[PDB]
């Protein structure tokens, strides 16, 4: 098996409605355990996952060391949303969006498997941390001068050492301390509902429900044959609660209920369930 | 490059009505970041309405979850509407229990 810690950043400007903001949020697997917004009036890096309360204990410097880093990834991609507006020559009364997404997959051997940096830039890659962690990936003409500046700076060998080394030990970190949240794999509650849609046809909808981690597969059967394309399927989505939900849905022949079957299958669960009304 | 947002209205718990819910309005697959998100008890706004932190997707889309306390009845209708630079006008969503 496999996990990853992350850091997802955000930063976009608001011409005329004041200066550009930067939120910030990381990621272990798949929940969220802290974040850091630049509109705060002293803005400091905050628990967003219970497991974080006894982080000060193993390391109190966490927050302050934490809350120094996003300040200045703050004022970095400030400058950085200026530059890039200004490669490209666009007018400063447009918004424009700065991304990025950086972070570690370590794996049963608690070592690392990838480590990655990327960065979009108006909601499209603009430059990215080659798999060697040695080079860059520029997207366009603007992206080579980002490049270059990165280039000379030495900022792939400064990415490289901590992708190798304290990405990986802090993944290791959350997991222990986060045990109980992340080391959990909750099977989906499943269940079918029935919606008649007329007196000839029926809507069977098929539900998991808090479920964790996301990764989830659905499908409905007819006599055993798939209905992938015959059937609806929502977009996976959160309880607010830590957990996912998804459903699937398809219309079926008001006597024929009888002969259709939902496939469910998730890492909790340790066989794949087969639902009928 | 722009991304008109996906919504989804539904509740954190199947819909026992008078008992207590969360109402979930869910914001997914757009770009840019800003938006404009409400929980509507029937026409008219709810106060105390919170949403989690702005993160986005492998393609770069950003979600955000809108969410508040209630407790559904049989009568009361429910929505979410959304405003983004991509929707010209506003997307009303009526919230269902069964979906």
């Amino acid at each position: 098996g496999f996990h990853s810690l992350r850091y997802f950043y955000t930063a976009w400007s608001r011409p005329g409605s004041g200066e550009p903001r930067f939120v910030a949020v990381g990621y272990v697997d798949d929940t969220q355990f802290v974040r850091f917004d630049s509109d705060n009036a002293s803005p400091r890096a905050e628990p967003r996952a219970p497991w974080m309360d006894l982080v000060e204990q193993q390391d109190p410097q966490y927050w302050d060391r934490n809350t120094r880093n996003a300040r200045d990834a703050a004022q970095t991609y400030r400058v950085g949303l200026d530059n890039v507006r200004g490669y490209y020559n666009q007018s400063e009364a447009g918004s424009h969006t700065i991304q990025r997404m950086y972070g570690c997959d370590v794996g049963p051997h608690g070592r690392l498997l990838r480590g990655y940096d990327q960065l979009a830039y108006d909601g499209a890659d603009y430059i990215a941390l080659n798999e060697d962690l040695r080079s860059w990936t520029a997207a366009d003409l603007a992206a080579q001068n980002t490049r270059r500046k990165w280039e000379e700076a030495g900022y792939a060998e400064r990415d490289r050492a901590y992708l190798e080394g304290e990405c990986v030990e802090w993944l290791l970190k959350h997991l222990e301390n986060g045990r109980e949240t992340l080391l959990r794999a909750d099977p989906p509650k499943t269940h079918i509902t029935h919606h008649p849609i007329s007196d000839r046809e029926v809507t069977l909808r098929c539900w998991a429900l808090g479920f964790y981690p996301e990764e989830i597969t659905l499908t409905w059967q007819h006599d055993g044959e798939d209905q992938t394309q015959e059937m609806e399927l929502v977009e996976t989505r959160p309880d607010g609660n830590g957990a996912f939900q998804k459903w699937a849905a398809l219309v079926v022949p008001s006597g024929e209920e009888q002969r259709y079957t939902c496939h469910v299958q998730h890492e909790g669960l340790p066989q794949p369930l087969t639902l009928r009304w | 490059i722009q991304r008109t947002p996906k919504i989804q209205v539904y509740s954190r718990h199947p819909a026992e009505n008078g008992k207590s819910n969360f109402l979930n309005c869910y914001v997914s697959g757009f770009h840019p970041s800003d938006i404009e998100v409400d929980l509507l008890k029937n026409g008219e706004r709810i106060e105390k309405v919170e949403h989690s932190d702005l993160s986005f997707s492998k393609d770069w889309s950003f979600y955000l979850l809108y969410y508040t306390e209630f407790t559904p009845t049989e009568k009361d209708e429910y929505a979410c509407r959304v405003n983004h630079v991509t929707l010209s006008q506003p997307k009303i969503v009526k919230w269902d229990r069964d979906m």
